[PDB]
């Protein structure tokens, strides 16, 4: 753009959602985290 | 269907050439060692598949973040945006490249083929080094992204995600 | 071809180029030089090409105009709609050369 | 996390893996020489070939 | 892959697709592409049988997506009209007139599809409305 | 105490657009070669010189506007495509990698070809990792070299006789015959989706000078 | 963007009213002018201020919820349709924790 | 003929054959009501 | 006849598309030319730094050889190309020393 | 094919070794490159006398010059040309300043470290018009006010209603207090 | 039990919809109304609040 | 290399291996092919006695490495031969030298597909490690990359 | 570009092509605001209308 | 005879033609004059690429290397890419590219019928020889028959297409022999000349040339 110039400096960036969900304090913490160990799967009719 | 090299059944949703998966010459399935995180062995791989679940990811979109600069500031790797993806990609089969059939099975034996598997050999690096630059710095290639101007991708992305398909399938009012 | 008209005139490179060879050839000063396109109608003519093309390619003042050419005056033939965008061309991206023309 | 594994041998062993070296041949036979059955000392198929060869 | 075999067409596989994908409860299918392919889409999302449907300009496909209602589908069944392409079934505007009556009472559950001598791809109740005979596709409800 | 190399160098580049500025029929091809190899061996611009007082480091953009002020090479001797060399492998040492921008203009420069393939030739010998901007600016460089003595023959011949002949206006139209990287088909001279041509005309000093003046007037307004 | 004596104009689209409203004489002095004269931009925040609408959301690609929560939705009699809305609302748009 | 006449515009043995000889792209499903996808050369260069 | 002039517009559009194509496709051949003797020269450049024996040569190279190891001298030993130190002998070939 | 053949036998002590009878020869070589890198990434600290252009951010266009030497080893640098920069301005010495270098390729980079600041001066050559003369290279900096003042909102305020139609102005501002009557 | 221990994150439990849900599958467990796994692929089905993954989201990690 | 031997031999006196492997290098030459490496090496102790023409077994025996590049045709005539001579004990021969085991599987190489020139130029040595490699040669190794990477185009352009 | 190349798009034309340098006017000087570049309106200032 | 000798000047070398020589010097005249200037000086810059559209183009040295790319290396290097150093299977791909290069209408061009043909022509020699040699493969008798069939249809392709080049083909490689209609009762139906309707070149002649259509 060629002049917005006077808008620019008044102007206001995008507040961070993404962390800011990121860091609210949860319920499920935990001081280590642990990943799930694998669900059961369907193996097909047979197997169950 | 109880005949053996029958058992992988009658799949229409998969992208080979007949609806009869046994028949298919192509790709020969695994049943020992395949099916981990795909359920049955049968089922096509994750990568491969054209039918999708309704709470389950569909494919990723691939690269080969600059172009986000519009977005959220924080906002991290969408989560369909795939450096390495490949559709076509062979998964090794025993039967087809581990193939210990004309054998006794024993230690050693069966016939192997080793272009299904990226070389973990160092010799690869190492004859192959060169005070040239790769082929990116070179800019060897011409075309770019197939599609050509790709907002994700190649150009900037403004507006809205829209990771459920929702306005990807609609139907003009107009 | 609404198709192939869109490359149909040429690309500044070309212009540039045209315009550098002329200078070689005819004597003529690089400082001074003016090269320009004129595209006319697919069909036919109508009457804005041709005063486009008396008034500015050759340079003729109205008076010796209607002296050399009587039948201008009567002459009321204009773009009809399915012709109106001959003129309007399609903008292609770089990226996008392989598809597009 | 290897069930047959692709990660054993580790890259530069396989320079050596050659009809030149009795030793890093040696590493992957058993004390009588023969080869370790396949979901016992599991191989990346590569090094299979190259050290039956 | 031999003589005696059926000769496919994509109908055919466009039905047994969406049969199956119905079946194993998938939110999308990709489909072949052809025009009364996306024609019979059309159809059937008019008809409310599907979520929607798109054409990329994509060659080979175009994707369908899939309603599913009180737990199970909304399509009862999906069949094709003919096994082969060398079979070609025509309907009459009086058997397309028939399948609407069902004895004596007006019913547009079930869903018939043609072809007409105008390439268009209808059902059979506008195909009646006008009294055009069409060649059949398929059937769905 | 380097500090002092610096000031020197300040010195130097002084003297450089002193002469860069001439731009002028008063400097001579002959004139212009010897004034620069005089710059080169009073500031000691040799590679032999030590790491701390280099006087290039310090002549920032200056560098590059008496690295192609070496370019068209006089007519004595060999020993011209020296010159060139000493500067460019200063900057290897430096670290200084040379601009795209710079090199166009520099075969853009060149007025017969066994002097651009010596330019290319020469910074092979400076361990300079080719690209396709290196190959592609070469090639259009030939081209408007051949353009150029094609042009010089049919003005040539329009001279002697007053009106031009059939061929001398199909060549303005479709230029060179079966030419490489042609202008006709825009889509093949391109690298990164930009298009290449700098070199397929001659350059004088203030078309340089425009440009980065150009620049430098954007920077202190928008 | 109210906009446009910047194109030579003066700003259409109803806005005004808002901007005019005793509420935002009340609480923004000055801040209708502000608007209508120089072309400048209002966000989520001060619209929300202003009181010039109650709903708000962060979550990624609404749409398709709204769509799928009123499929799993059952009556139409407008008991159960005040509810449904409004426990949507309530979720999602009004800004609670 | 094909217009008018629904015996006709089958496919598989008669309009096949046609379009072989003709040099139309054709197929299975197609565009025209006919095997045809699209007109050969020799109808796309020539007024008839 | 309206639709044959359209359908036509476009089949010669496909064709001039098809052309460009072609052209692309020789120039990106062109393209990784130009790369591929950057890579060959470069390895070339090496080879250029062999010795080859050549048949005038031959008889003095063995000899040079068959002298690797020779019983005695007064620095290290090269080894095998199964890593050992083999036996020295002397002029002749005889065990000398083990 | 030469390196790999050149592997010898040597006793030291009373145990038998295998070695490269090139080893130390190349240790001397890396231990040379590893000097000179060394002397490179010094010189790259050592005093850098060059010209300084800041163009402050903003709708009122000013723009700074002075000559300014780089002392990077030994942070309080980036604050020195900062203290520098806002005496020129005309603003107290505290104003929260933000540094940023403004590319030959019309991009921008905040620059928040000296480390970084000794490869902004190392990595651009500057871009100068000859015919003006300066003694040393330029460089092009943008300044980000972390803080606006009245004055300064204000200022800008008036650049914008300045630049827009005064008879639209006027108009509108007619309009909304027709509304609001 | 149950439906207590055996269901990862099964809303707000003290809302009175929830609560409501529970009460009534609870009554026709007993009263043999329903079979328990019934009752129970009811109660993890039953509805509780739209994009509820991504509420809850913002609350649990796991 | 194009191709290789370990040529397994009698210990002999030395005038009856220089002949030996003259007879087998005029062999080689005859046949329009050139000789990368004749490599010497000593007389070593195996571990299967071999037997020679005599069916006297051998305890020890004198190890040679040729590297060759012939046309694959008549390096027919030239293995026939070799195998044929009564002082060769043995031989091996190398016939995977241009492509071997580790490239060309999965784009394991990084900026072509499958660079044919870049296993010719070498000689056996760096395609087949030998034991007593360490991790000193990573070291000689670049020493050497570098530096070559620096002379190669003023030393070829010179001319 | 267009304005300086095509004949038709610039003398007599169909539709009119906007020019640049009767849009906007460079350099403008009003009360201690220096505009690198404004537009052009008939009644130039506030003072003025 | 005619194979054989196909086989024996397949096997001791082949060349590129002038013809080659000739049309880089009159399309690209610049590029040629460099190279004369530069003969036997070691080149930097390859000016001799557009002779050399594809990498199959180059076959006289192995692996793609163009010969004036070998100015100012060792001879021995010379010996070691010369056409005597090549693998037969290398040889058959030269023997191949020259061919497909003399009937290609442009350079990349591969799916056109006359260069299918001759490349299908002479793998089929290639495999007939290998059979002449060692008895049963019959891995490859099938393949060998299955490589006659497709030649069989780029032949009768071609005919219709032009038939000169159908005809120089014939002469050069004595394929005849998969051109004779297999047995009398499908002939006698027209099933023989009912092929090249499906193949939908039965109507392409463009008579006015030949046989005035009065």
């Amino acid at each position: 753009s060629i002049y917005a110039h006077a808008l620019s400096q008044f102007a206001v960036c995008r507040q961070p959602w993404n962390e800011y969900i990121g860091l609210l304090t949860k319920q499920d913490s935990t001081p280590y985290h642990t990943e799930p160990q694998e669900k059961p799967a369907y193996r097909g009719r047979k197997q169950g | 269907a109880n005949h053996p090299n029958r058992q992988s059944g009658i799949q229409f949703l998969t992208h080979y050439n007949t609806h009869q998966r046994f028949r298919v010459n192509k790709d020969y399935i695994d049943y020992m060692h395949w099916g981990k995180e795909q359920g049955q062995a049968r089922l096509p791989h994750r990568h491969q598949r054209v039918a999708f679940d309704f709470n389950d990811q569909l494919h990723p979109t691939r690269i080969g973040y600059a172009w986000f600069a519009s977005q959220d500031p924080t906002f991290g790797h969408h989560p369909d945006l795939s450096s390495s993806f490949d559709p076509n990609y062979r998964v090794f089969s025993h039967p087809e490249h581990w193939n210990k059939m004309f054998t006794k099975r024993r230690p050693g034996e069966g016939d192997i083929d080793l272009s299904v598997l990226p070389s973990r050999s160092l010799l690869g690096p190492l004859m192959a080094h060169s005070d040239t630059k790769g082929i990116p710095y070179f800019k060897v290639d011409n075309r770019g992204h197939s599609n050509g101007r790709v907002p994700g991708v190649n150009a900037p992305f403004f507006g809205e995600f829209d990771q459920k398909m929702m306005q990807a399938m609609s139907r003009p009012l107009n | 071809n609404p198709w192939l008209r869109n490359r149909q005139l040429p690309h500044r490179r070309q212009m540039e180029g045209i315009a550098r060879r002329v200078c070689f050839v005819l004597g003529i000063p690089p400082s001074e030089v003016r090269i320009r396109n004129l595209l006319l109608p697919p069909t036919y003519l109508d009457k804005g090409s041709i005063v486009r093309l008396n008034d500015i390619v050759f340079r003729l003042s109205n008076e010796q105009s209607n002296l050399l050419i009587p039948w201008l005056t009567n002459y009321n033939k204009e773009l009809d709609p399915k012709d109106v965008d001959y003129t309007a061309l399609a903008k292609t991206t770089n990226e996008e050369e392989w598809l597009t023309l | 996390k290897d069930p047959q594994g692709v990660q054993r041998p580790s890259p530069e062993v396989y320079m050596k893996l050659n009809y030149k070296n009795p030793a890093t041949i040696s590493r992957f036979l058993t004390r009588t020489g023969h080869m370790y059955p396949a979901d016992i000392l599991p191989l990346n198929p590569e090094a299979v070939v190259k050290l039956r060869v | 892959r031999r003589r005696e075999e059926n000769l496919y067409t994509p109908i055919y596989d466009f039905c047994h697709r969406i049969r199956e994908a119905t079946e194993q409860r998938k939110r999308f299918v990709v489909v072949p592409s052809t025009i009364e392919t996306r024609g019979c889409a059309r159809v059937m999302h008019d008809h409310g049988l599907v979520a929607g449907f798109r054409d990329f300009h994509n060659d080979r496909a175009f994707a369908v997506e899939l309603k599913y209602f009180q737990g199970d589908s909304t399509i009862n069944v999906i069949e094709p009209c003919s096994y082969d392409g060398r079979t070609e079934f025509e309907w009459s505007p009086k058997m397309m007139r028939r399948l609407l009556n069902t004895h004596g009472i007006h019913n547009r559950l079930v869903v018939y599809i043609c072809r007409t001598a105008d390439n268009r791809i209808i059902d059979h109740i506008h195909a009646v409305k006008e009294n055009i005979g069409g060649r059949g596709l398929m059937m769905v409800h | 105490n380097a500090y002092a190399a610096m000031e020197l160098a300040a010195e130097a580049r002084r003297e450089i657009h002193e002469l860069w500025l001439s731009a002028e029929t008063a400097l001579e091809r002959e004139k212009r070669v010897q004034q620069v190899a005089a710059l080169i061996e009073k500031y000691k611009l040799d590679p032999s010189t030590p790491r701390e007082a280099d006087v290039s480091r310090g002549l920032g953009d200056a560098f590059d506007r008496l690295l192609l002020l070496c370019l068209p090479l006089g007519k004595t001797d060999a020993k011209g495509t020296d010159n060139l060399e000493r500067l460019m492998h200063l900057a290897g040492r430096n670290g200084r990698e040379l601009s795209v921008r710079t090199i166009q203009h520099l075969f853009a420069r060149t007025d017969s070809f066994a002097e651009a393939l010596a330019v290319f030739y020469t910074m092979r010998r400076c361990h300079v990792a080719m690209n396709m901007e290196a190959y592609y600016s070469m090639l259009y460089s030939l081209q408007r070299l051949e353009e150029e003595g094609w042009g010089q023959h049919f003005r040539n011949e329009y001279e002697e006789n007053g009106a031009p002949s059939e061929q001398a206006m199909d060549f303005i139209v479709k230029g060179i015959s079966n030419a490489l990287l042609p202008e006709n088909k825009p889509w093949l001279g391109r690298v990164m989706f930009q298009d290449r041509n700098v070199p397929d005309r001659r350059y004088d000093t203030r078309d340089f000078d425009e440009l980065d003046t150009a620049w430098t007037q954007r920077y202190k307004s928008g | 963007i109210f906009d446009g004596p910047n194109v030579g104009i003066t700003p259409y689209g109803g806005m005004t009213r808002l901007l005019a409203r005793p509420e935002t004489s009340l609480k923004y002095p000055g801040l209708a002018e502000f608007v209508v004269l120089t072309g400048a931009s209002l966000f989520a925040g001060d619209a929300l201020r202003l009181g010039w609408t109650d709903l708000f959301t962060t979550i990624p690609d609404m749409t398709y919820h709204i769509k799928e929560w009123f499929d799993t939705t059952e009556h139409m009699h407008n008991d159960a349709v005040a509810w449904q809305l409004g426990h949507l609302l309530e979720t999602c748009f009004k800004m609670k924790e | 003929d094909a217009s008018n006449n629904r015996f006709f515009r089958g496919y598989y043995y008669g309009q096949r054959e046609l379009h072989q000889l003709l040099g139309r792209p054709h197929s299975l499903e197609a565009t025209n009501a006919d095997g045809s996808n699209d007109l050969s050369t020799y109808e796309a260069n020539t007024s008839q | 006849e309206k639709k044959r002039i359209e359908a036509r517009q476009m089949m010669d559009g496909r064709q001039a598309l098809k052309k460009k194509h072609l052209d692309l496709l020789r120039e990106f051949h062109e393209r990784q030319f130009f790369f591929w003797y950057e890579r060959a020269s470069e390895r070339l450049q090496n080879m250029n730094l062999i010795n080859y024996v050549p048949h005038a040569q031959l008889r003095e190279h063995i000899d040079k050889e068959l002298d690797k190891y020779v019983a005695g001298k007064n620095e290290p030993y090269p080894l095998n190309f199964v890593g050992q130190m083999p036996f020295l002998e002397d002029g002749d070939g005889n065990i000398v020393e083990v | 094919s030469e390196m790999f053949r050149a592997y010898v036998l040597e006793r030291r002590g009373a145990t038998d070794v295998v070695t490269h009878r090139d080893a130390e020869r190349a240790a001397a070589w890396s231990q040379q490159r590893q000097r000179e890198y060394d002397a490179y990434c010094s010189l790259k600290e050592a005093p850098h006398p060059r010209h300084v252009y800041a163009r402050l951010e903003g709708c009122e266009g000013k723009i700074v010059s002075f000559e300014f030497v780089f002392e990077i080893s030994c942070t309080t640098t980036i604050s020195r040309l900062k203290s520098r920069i806002l005496d020129a301005l005309g603003m107290p010495r505290d104003r929260n300043i933000d540094l940023g270098w403004y590319l030959p390729t019309l991009d921008t980079c905040p620059i928040h470290s000296d480390e970084e600041l000794m490869q902004v001066l190392h990595t651009d050559p500057g871009i100068e018009d000859p015919k003006e003369k300066l003694r040393y290279p330029p460089i092009y900096f943008i300044v980000k006010r972390c803080t606006l003042y009245f004055s300064e909102w204000a200022y800008a305020v008036k650049h914008q209603l300045l630049l827009q139609s005064p008879f639209a102005l006027r108009a509108a501002f007619g309009l909304l207090q027709e509304v609001r009557g | 039990c149950h439906t207590a221990m055996s269901v990862l994150n099964p809303g707000d439990m003290r809302s009175r919809l929830i609560y409501n849900h529970l009460r009534i599958l609870a009554e026709s467990v007993a009263s043999g109304e329903m079979t328990q796994r019934t009752a129970f692929r009811f109660f993890e089905s039953a509805v509780r609040s739209p994009a509820y993954r991504e509420i809850a989201k913002r609350q649990l990690e796991g | 290399v194009f191709y290789s031997f370990v040529l397994v031999m009698k210990p002999r006196q030395r005038r009856f291996t220089s002949q030996a492997l003259r007879e087998i290098g005029v062999a080689v030459y005859s046949n329009g092919g050139l000789i990368r490496s004749i490599t010497n090496e000593g007389i070593m102790r195996p571990y299967s006695r071999f037997r020679d023409a005599d069916n006297t077994p051998l305890t020890y025996a004198r190890y040679i490495i040729l590297q060759l590049d012939m046309g694959e045709e008549e390096m027919g005539k030239v293995d026939k031969i070799i195998r044929e001579h009564q002082d060769v004990l043995m031989a091996l021969k190398l016939n995977n030298l241009e492509r071997p085991v580790g490239i060309r599987s999965g784009n394991k190489e990084l900026q072509a597909a499958y660079f044919p020139l870049d296993t010719f130029t070498r000689l056996e040595e760096e395609i087949n490690w030998s034991p007593q490699t360490s991790a000193d040669i990573y070291t000689q190794l670049e020493m050497n990359w570098k530096e070559f990477s620096r002379t190669r185009w003023s030393s070829f352009l010179r001319n | 570009e267009e304005r300086r190349h095509n004949i038709h798009h610039t003398h007599r034309p169909t539709r009119p092509l906007p020019d640049f340098e009767e849009v906007f006017e460079r350099d403008v000087e009003i009360d201690g605001h220096r505009f690198v570049l404004r537009p052009r309106w008939n009644p130039r200032t506030l003072q003025d209308v | 005879p005619v194979q054989k000798k196909r086989q024996e000047q397949m096997l001791y070398g082949v060349n590129i033609p002038e013809t080659r020589q000739m049309k880089f010097e009159e399309q690209h005249p610049l590029l040629a004059g460099a190279l004369r200037k530069l003969e036997g000086q070691p080149k930097g810059f390859p000016f001799w690429y557009r002779k050399y559209p594809t990498r199959r183009h180059a076959y006289e040295y192995r692996f793609s290397i163009p010969v004036e790319m070998l100015d100012g290396y060792n001879d021995d290097v010379k010996k070691a890419l010369s056409k005597g150093m090549m693998s037969i299977q290398e040889k058959q791909f030269a023997q191949e590219a020259m061919y497909m290069e003399r009937y290609a209408e442009h350079d990349f061009d591969t799916t056109s019928p006359a260069v299918l043909a001759v490349k299908r022509a002479l793998k089929c020699r290639v495999l007939r020889n290998h059979l002449l040699t060692n008895p049963h493969n019959n891995i490859i008798k099938t393949v060998l028959a299955n490589t006659e069939r497709k030649l069989n249809h780029a032949l009768r392709r071609l005919r219709k297409v032009d038939f000169k080049k159908y005809w120089e083909i014939i002469r050069d490689h004595d394929v005849q022999d998969i051109l004779q209609p297999p047995n009398l009762v499908t002939y006698r139906q027209g099933s023989y000349w009912k092929y090249d309707w499906n193949a939908g070149l039965a109507i392409s002649t463009n008579l006015a040339d030949v046989m005035d259509p009065r």
